[PDB]
């Protein structure tokens, strides 16, 4: 019957007072309990608000929810922003008594300035070729935050088929490192003069280009 | 020391039959509704269904209902999530939980989930166990000195996860990064390990990433050279 | 109160 709908990221420095919205595409947004949950990267989820507003015993104190019925929306609110706040955020509600639950938000908690991604980019090896496959392999490292998006040119045209990537991950250095795969057969591999691996982070393009030649 | 306490991770095809389990200690079982949830890998949390040990009353999401059974045994004080016909799409996290908080019919009462399971991770393809080719991610021998070069392994077609990569039998730290494995329609991985090293020194040092995948007791070892 | 009624309609077991 509805969706609950939830900004796909949130991100602010530590101290700061951050909100977390959740609007309910039909039906009163007050007229069933909303929970949020929280969850750390690769950690099982922890209920952090019940019943729009209620905190958990061992939840800390800066964490309160509210509603917002001109917005027709609910609101996980943090006051005084910290590092392991870091997390998904996810709201839930009832339909027909089946739960409903948010998208859910990245919240990311600015810890250090910002970092452009280091690329890098292997066009397929002979002994690949051999075996009769190509991979365009982009490798993309150093960046903070921890969000890319990556897209593949063929010469200038886009290119989405046989496209794999992988989500970030923290370094030993905190910083993010991903990758992303262009799997082709070697027919098409040498049937272009180029190929590119863009990597946009925070607004702005870091790419490696590679050629057959 | 209330426990939620989730069965191990399973492996399995299409076709076959799976029964997890999420065993509840420290506490009184059949007074506590258990609730399942999903997460798919990258995605976000689903509800299932939920059910009360005391009498299995047992409620289900409608993506659900039909599609996986939700069972307890008050007796051993465990709940269940059950398929007769697992998909590759069931590859997944799942997750009970426990309907905590004080159960009165009252202005007084409340409910919410207030312990969880560690997780299940069932991973459904049609792979056998299966270890990996290592191709080489060869920098080039023309790169401009007082420079750097980057080099690597292609360590495809694996499975199940994980393996483990290293460089120079672990004389070569600096600079590696070994990236998450990706998943290829055919239900096997691929991953990358990368090194960054000095240009001029490209003529003179081996580099030869060992890679290791302990389900198919799989040991290489892949010389990485410049091309021309 | 009716948001309150309706969880133990869901919830409650004695």
């Amino acid at each position: 019957n509805f969706m609950l709908t939830q900004p796909h990221s949130v991100s602010e420095s530590p101290g700061k007072t951050v909100t977390i919205s959740c609007t309910r595409s039909s039906g009163s947004i007050a007229s069933n309990y909303v929970q949020w949950y929280q969850q750390r990267p690769g950690s099982s989820p922890t209920t952090v608000i019940y019943e729009d507003n209620q905190r958990p015993s061992g939840v800390p104190d800066r964490f309160s929810g509210s509603i917002d019925s001109s917005s027709n929306s609910a609101s996980l609110t943090i006051s005084g922003l910290k590092t392991e706040d870091e997390a998904d955020y996810y709201c839930q509600s009832y339909d027909s008594s089946s739960w409903v639950f948010g998208g859910g938000t990245k919240l990311t908690v600015l810890g250090q300035p910002k970092a452009a991604p280091s690329v890098t980019l292997f066009p397929p090896s002979s002994e690949e070729l051999q075996a009769n496959k190509a991979t365009l392999v982009c490798l993309i490292s150093d960046f903070y935050p921890g969000a890319v998006t990556v897209a593949w040119k063929a010469d200038s045209s886009p290119v989405k088929a046989g496209v794999e990537t992988t989500t970030p991950s923290k370094q030993s250095n905190n910083k993010y490192a991903a990758s992303s795969y262009l799997s082709l057969t070697p027919e098409q591999w040498k049937s272009h003069r180029s190929y590119s691996c863009q990597v946009t982070h925070e607004g702005s393009t870091v790419e490696k280009t590679v050629a057959p030649t | 020391e209330v426990q939620l306490v989730q069965s191990g991770a399973e492996v399995k095809k299409p076709g076959e039959s799976l029964k997890i389990s999420c065993k509840g200690s420290g506490y009184s079982f059949t007074s506590y509704w258990i609730g399942w949830v999903r997460q798919m890998p990258g995605k976000g949390l689903e509800w299932m269904g939920i059910i009360y040990p005391g009498d299995s009353d047992t409620r289900y999401s409608p993506s659900f209902q039909g599609q996986v059974t939700i069972s307890a045994d008050k007796s051993i004080s465990t709940a269940y999530l059950q398929w007769s016909s697992l998909k590759a799409s069931d590859t997944a996290m799942y997750y009970c939980a426990r309907l905590g908080g004080r159960y009165y019919y009252d202005s007084s009462g409340y409910y919410y989930f207030d312990y969880w399971g560690q997780g299940t991770l069932v991973t459904v393809s049609s792979a056998s166990t299966k270890g990996p080719s290592v191709f080489p991610l060869a920098p080039s021998s023309k790169s401009t000195s007082g420079g750097t070069a980057a080099l690597g392994c292609l360590v495809k077609d694996y499975f199940p996860e994980p393996v483990t990569v290293s460089w120079n039998s672990g004389a070569l730290t600096s600079g590696v990064h070994t990236f998450p494995a990706v998943l290829q329609s055919s239900g096997l991985y691929s991953l990358s390990s990368v090194v960054t090293v000095p240009s001029s020194s490209l003529g003179t040092q081996t580099y030869i990433c060992n890679v290791n995948h302990k389900p198919s007791n799989t040991k290489v070892d892949k010389r990485v050279e410049p091309k021309s | 109160r009716d948001k309150k009624q309706k969880v133990h309609a869901l919830f409650y077991k004695a």
